[PDB]
RNA sequence: UAUGCCAGCUGGUGGAUUGCUCGGCUCAGGCGCUGAUGAAGGACGUGCCAAGCUGCGAUAAGCCAUGGGGAGCCGCACGGAGGCGAAGAACCAUGGAUUUCCGAAUGAGAAUCUCUAACAAUUGCUUCGCGCAAUGAGGAACCCCGAGAACUGAAACAUCUCAGUAUCGGGAGGAACAGAAAACGCAAUGUGAUGUCGUUAGUAACCGCGAGUGAACGCGAUACAGCCCAAACCGAAGCCCUCACGGGCAAUGUGGUGUCAGGGCUACCUCUCAUCAGCCGACCGUCUCGACGAAGUCUCUUGGAACAGAGCGUGAUACAGGGUGACAACCCCGUACUCGAGACCAGUACGACGUGCGGUAGUGCCAGAGUAGCGGGGGUUGGAUAUCCCUCGCGAAUAACGCAGGCAUCGACUGCGAAGGCUAAACACAACCUGAGACCGAUAGUGAACAAGUAGUGUGAACGAACGCUGCAAAGUACCCUCAGAAGGGAGGCGAAAUAGAGCAUGAAAUCAGUUGGCGAUCGAGCGACAGGGCAUACAAGGUCCCUCGACGAAUGAC
RNA sequence: GCAUGGCAAGUCUAACCGGAGUAUCCGGGGAGGCACAGGGAAACCGACAUGGCCGCAGGGCUUGCCCGAGGGCCGCCGUC
């Protein structure tokens, strides 16, 4: 498909398990140089940097991965409502870059490391 | 720019009074309706003529003017020299679905001629005699008599 | 309304050599060349044949075709020629471009106007 | 005329005879008619419904309520042209022929034609072409057809110094227009044309609006894009061989 | 100067315009049946809260298995509460479980419920018992067999035409149908099953000989494939059901042989590589799906945001397309390359097992009847005498015979065996899958981008709309004043922007409020064109114009 | 009919086939069509590559006089 409307359409209708894709993102240097890939699948554990937004520059935590609206929310990226309360300013994963992986799952590891397979 | 695109704006599109391209009225009927009538101007008369024999009982000749092998004689240097002879059937196209292959008399005969062929009119044999030359009747063309 | 950049450049150059060279040939091919494809010469060998005498070079204002045969050492002068033409002119004369012609030839002297 | 041949470090290499053809005389008319034709031919088929506008009983009440005779349907007009709703007039069908006939000696003729315009610096220069040589088409050795590596083609062709026109092409256009919706957002300009022998260069086609044809069927589209004639081109030793007899 | 006219300014109304695209439209490749094992369809249920939609079926947005997938999840659907997931959930593939009621609907009745064991009805086999089975209904069109108009054309109209069209009845399949000559008849020393495609040809033929209608042989292609009975001669050597026993069928003939390279019989020659039956059983290709997949997110400037400008650098068998706060090969999806799986091709091709092909001489043993053929009356066709068919009546030969070759009869010549049977592939459609586009871009394109066959209308058959757009992010407006007030208003907050504040991008015209300029309560109506005056006017995008005098000075031309 | 373009006594391929960059495109395919002869219901027969005269354009010459395609007027030829 080469066309427009259904490359879009494919993109916001993927089934659950095809939307993780939508939240990946680029690797620091190290971390591609230390498991052979370019980017991944953002985890809640991961740390990463802004590399886009107003908070392009910052660095947080993982806290949060949506895979219906494909977004994340990282730690102090937040915006501050009417009633002083703050909430998380949603990312695009695409803006973003991991600088340190969590893997206290022996699956993601053994994905990661593989080189027949990508985390 | 083209006719066509010239119309819009003209209303009637060159039609002249805007009550006039309506129906097969406007052509006196449609198809040939009227050729005998109002619009018989023009039209082959009516009723028969003649008659036609069956399709498989016609025989179509293949034929060919001297002048046409005359012309050519030289070119045809994949064809028979003597003291030129050429068998026309070889020459004439579409020989095959030819009842038989017919030499006619039309032009001239600027060199001594050898024929065969199935039929040949008068012309086309004097004219080849006339050069020094000779008509050869082939064995389909021994059905004359 | 001419298509072909070629007989759109033979027709000028025509013209070019009618007005300053003396012939009036050129001028007048070039009109025939002008009008309507249609209306352009198309000529067996057989009339060129028949009405053409040595030294003197025939003009055709359209193209010349090979039907019939031609004897006479002539030399045609054509827009153009069908390769049996050509081939058939050129065993007993000589097939030239008008745009040799008028290079050889500006004043459009001696030349027959067959069509 | 003669061909300066080149070995894949761009250091001359012999040469051998230009072919007649590329002596055809340039005929951008007859050109530009069979580029037309080829486009036409790959168009597809299109027209509205046929029963578009007319699936309804609707029913004009006639004179009675000064009302327009006008079919209508639960008061609402329906089916004829100037109706909301209603039938196109005279609308797209899939019934018309959009191909276009060519006389394979007018087509054969325009790619003799396409080609000896390939053999001039100013053709090639008018229609656009960014390089800094004199001789042209660029003729190569057969080894050519053994890169493997884009990058490769790339030190080759700034060897040649015909690398300029890539960077030309290296530039898209964001059309103007709806062609955006239906997958054509984009367009970017012709550069170099690597006809090669035995199959089309996977090293080169990447290139930055290079396009790679084969001597056998190379057409008058490679050969002058849009119907214009000149396009700067790179033949390989037995390709240039081959086009000889096209 | 009230009422008011013309133009504009600010705000509104309205939703055009431009941009955008989750939908349409069309083309193409692939694929293609479901159902008494109860389908399609409908009804009613099913969620913590549940109205609509979707799923599902009392195990009810689900249960189980295997693989994949992965750190998240609890449908569309972003609330509240609560829960599930490393015991590997979600999600995806295959397979399995459950699967109410009505429905072909089948125990009987019934507007989806009820009454007291059920294949109801019609059939086949039959242990003659519903014991074993079949049918029935659906499906986008396509296919086959039957029934069959009229408007219309003929410038009226009857034959003719529209047309075997619309529409109706019966029914098959994934394709149907056709099909191995009682053919063709470029008449031949020739061709060799059938569809379909191109051509033959708008030819031959028909026709108030008007209007119109209209093939075939052949030829070039696609794909290819050729067989089985009945009988003669044999005469139970046979078949079905059952694990078996046993039962049933069959002399009104199961079975062998045989099928125009005629066959059988008798005597011979030679041989099998035909055919038929059963076994094995794909490659490749094509469609779809999946794995893996190179290279910048560096500098300065603008900006809310860099995907912009300038600079520096990189990949490319990958510069298709999409996403991402603006124009992205190198940020993400993907794309090229390579690889894997499923489906179709196909229970086909190939291979193998069994069978045995064929030839000579003799033999009038066999070879399909209301048929071939004729006649009466219709229909249909291009079919004219010479299309194909129906109906009523009549009616033959037996291969030493019979039919055909575009009128009949007789003879000759040439072709060919009807009145039994089957048959792969090539062709049609587009339900389903996928892909494509000089198609439309929300009054368009489907009726339907939205709750769409929805709301709504009609007793019913049926009819049938309108409605897309906040923002980068909800940051979806805290607190305070006012108010009957979760309304509204004021102040205030967010944001680049609230004149982006909820049907929220832009925001035209008609038109409405307020207001500015001009006119105005003694005056006349196509509302203007061209001249010439008043009043009015920020810049910008136009910069000319006024008076004395003088130069030039056509026609005309004085006091 | 016409303007333009290709080829020319010829011209064009159709379905279809192979190739490929796979609807485009390159090659092959001339079945067949129209043109190359007409006349006649049919049987059947079967024509001027030019014999004469005017003469436009154009050319030539010693400057009206020649040669004069095309064009025009006749002859002659095929067939009913
Ligand atoms: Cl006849
Ligand atoms: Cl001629
Ligand atoms: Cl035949
Ligand atoms: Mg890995
Ligand atoms: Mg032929
Ligand atoms: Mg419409
Ligand atoms: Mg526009
Ligand atoms: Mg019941
Ligand atoms: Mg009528
Ligand atoms: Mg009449
Ligand atoms: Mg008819
Ligand atoms: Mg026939
Ligand atoms: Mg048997
Ligand atoms: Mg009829
Ligand atoms: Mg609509
Ligand atoms: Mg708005
Ligand atoms: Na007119
Ligand atoms: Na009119
Ligand atoms: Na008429
Ligand atoms: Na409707
Ligand atoms: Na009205
Ligand atoms: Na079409
Ligand atoms: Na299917
Ligand atoms: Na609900
Ligand atoms: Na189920
Ligand atoms: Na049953
Ligand atoms: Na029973
Ligand atoms: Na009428
Ligand atoms: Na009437
Ligand atoms: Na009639
Ligand atoms: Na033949
Ligand atoms: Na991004
Ligand atoms: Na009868
Ligand atoms: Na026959
Ligand atoms: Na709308
Ligand atoms: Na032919």
């Amino acid at each position: 498909s080469k066309q427009p409307d259904k490359q879009r359409k494919s993109q916001r209708r993927a089934p659950l398990h095809e939307r993780h894709k939508q939240v990946r993102a680029t690797l620091s240097a190290d971390l591609r140089e230390e498991y052979g890939q370019r980017n991944v699948r953002v985890n809640a554990g991961d740390t990463v940097e802004v590399l886009r937004g107003d908070f392009a520059g910052e660095e947080g935590e993982v806290i949060n991965v949506d895979l219906d609206k494909a977004v994340i929310h990282v730690e102090d990226v937040t915006l501050e409502k009417t009633d002083g309360e703050e909430v998380p300013r949603p990312l695009d994963t695409s803006n973003v870059r991991v600088t340190d992986l969590d893997l206290e799952d022996e699956k993601r590891e053994a994905r990661l490391e593989s080189e027949d397979d990508s985390a | 720019t083209s006719k066509k695109k010239r119309q819009r704006g003209s209303r009637t599109h060159g039609g002249g009074s805007h009550k006039n391209r309506r129906g097969a009225g406007h052509r006196g009927g449609r198809g040939d309706a009227g050729r005998d009538k109002h619009e018989f101007h023009n039209h082959e008369p009516l009723g028969k003529s003649g008659f036609k024999r069956p399709q498989k009982v016609q025989e179509e000749a293949a034929t060919i003017d001297v002048r046409e092998i005359d012309e050519n004689v030289t070119l045809l240097a994949a064809d028979d020299v003597a003291e030129f002879r050429v068998d026309v059937r070889d020459v004439v196209e579409e020989a095959d679905d030819a009842d038989y292959v017919k030499v006619l008399g039309a032009g001239q005969v600027r060199h001594e001629l050898t024929l065969i062929a199935d039929d040949f009119s008068e012309g086309a044999r004097e004219k080849v005699e006339g050069a020094g030359g000779s008509v050869e009747l082939t064995d389909l063309g021994e059905e004359r008599q | 309304s001419k298509t072909n950049p070629r007989l759109s450049s033979l027709i000028a150059d025509l013209k070019s050599a009618a007005r300053s060279s003396g012939g009036a040939v050129w001028g007048d091919v070039a009109e025939r060349l002008e009008k309507p494809r249609r209306t352009h010469a198309e000529v067996n060998l057989g009339r060129i044949e028949r009405y053409a005498q040595e030294d003197e070079t025939v003009v055709v204002p359209g193209k010349v075709l090979g039907s019939g045969v031609l004897q006479k050492d002539v030399t045609v002068a054509a827009v153009d020629f069908s390769g049996t033409a050509e081939t058939k002119i050129d065993q007993v004369g000589e097939a030239v471009s008008l745009e040799q012609a008028i290079e050889n030839n500006p004043e459009g002297s001696h030349v027959r106007v067959i069509r | 005329m003669q061909a300066t041949i080149y070995d894949l470090d761009g250091n001359t290499d012999g040469e051998v005879d230009l072919p007649d053809v590329f002596e055809t005389p340039v005929r951008s008319d007859l050109i530009g008619k069979a580029v037309r034709a080829a486009q036409a031919n790959r168009k597809q088929d299109y027209g509205s419904d046929e029963y578009a506008g007319l699936r309804t009983p609707a029913e004009s009440f006639g004179s009675g309520r000064g009302q327009a005779h006008v079919p209508k349907l639960d008061g609402r007009a329906r089916r004829v042209p100037q109706a909301v709703k209603g039938r196109s007039a005279h609308p797209p069908k899939t019934e018309k022929d959009r191909s276009l006939d060519l006389n394979d000696k007018e087509r054969q003729l325009a790619v003799r034609s396409a080609l000896a315009a390939t053999a001039d610096a100013d053709l090639v220069a008018d229609r656009g072409h960014e390089f800094d040589r004199d001789e042209v088409p660029v003729v190569v050795s057969d080894d050519f057809e053994d890169l493997v590596k884009t990058q490769e083609v790339v030190s080759l062709l700034e060897a040649l110094d015909v690398h300029a026109d890539i960077d030309r092409a290296d530039e898209t256009k964001i059309k103007a227009g709806q062609g955006s919706a239906r997958g054509r957002k984009y367009r970017r300009p012709a550069s170099i044309l690597f006809v090669t022998s035995d199959e089309p260069s996977t090293a080169a086609r990447n290139l930055a609006g290079a396009d790679v044809a084969t001597a056998s069927e190379v057409n008058t589209e490679d050969l002058a894009p849009g119907g214009a004639p000149g396009r700067l081109t790179v033949f390989t030793e037995s390709a240039l061989a081959e086009v000889a007899e096209r």
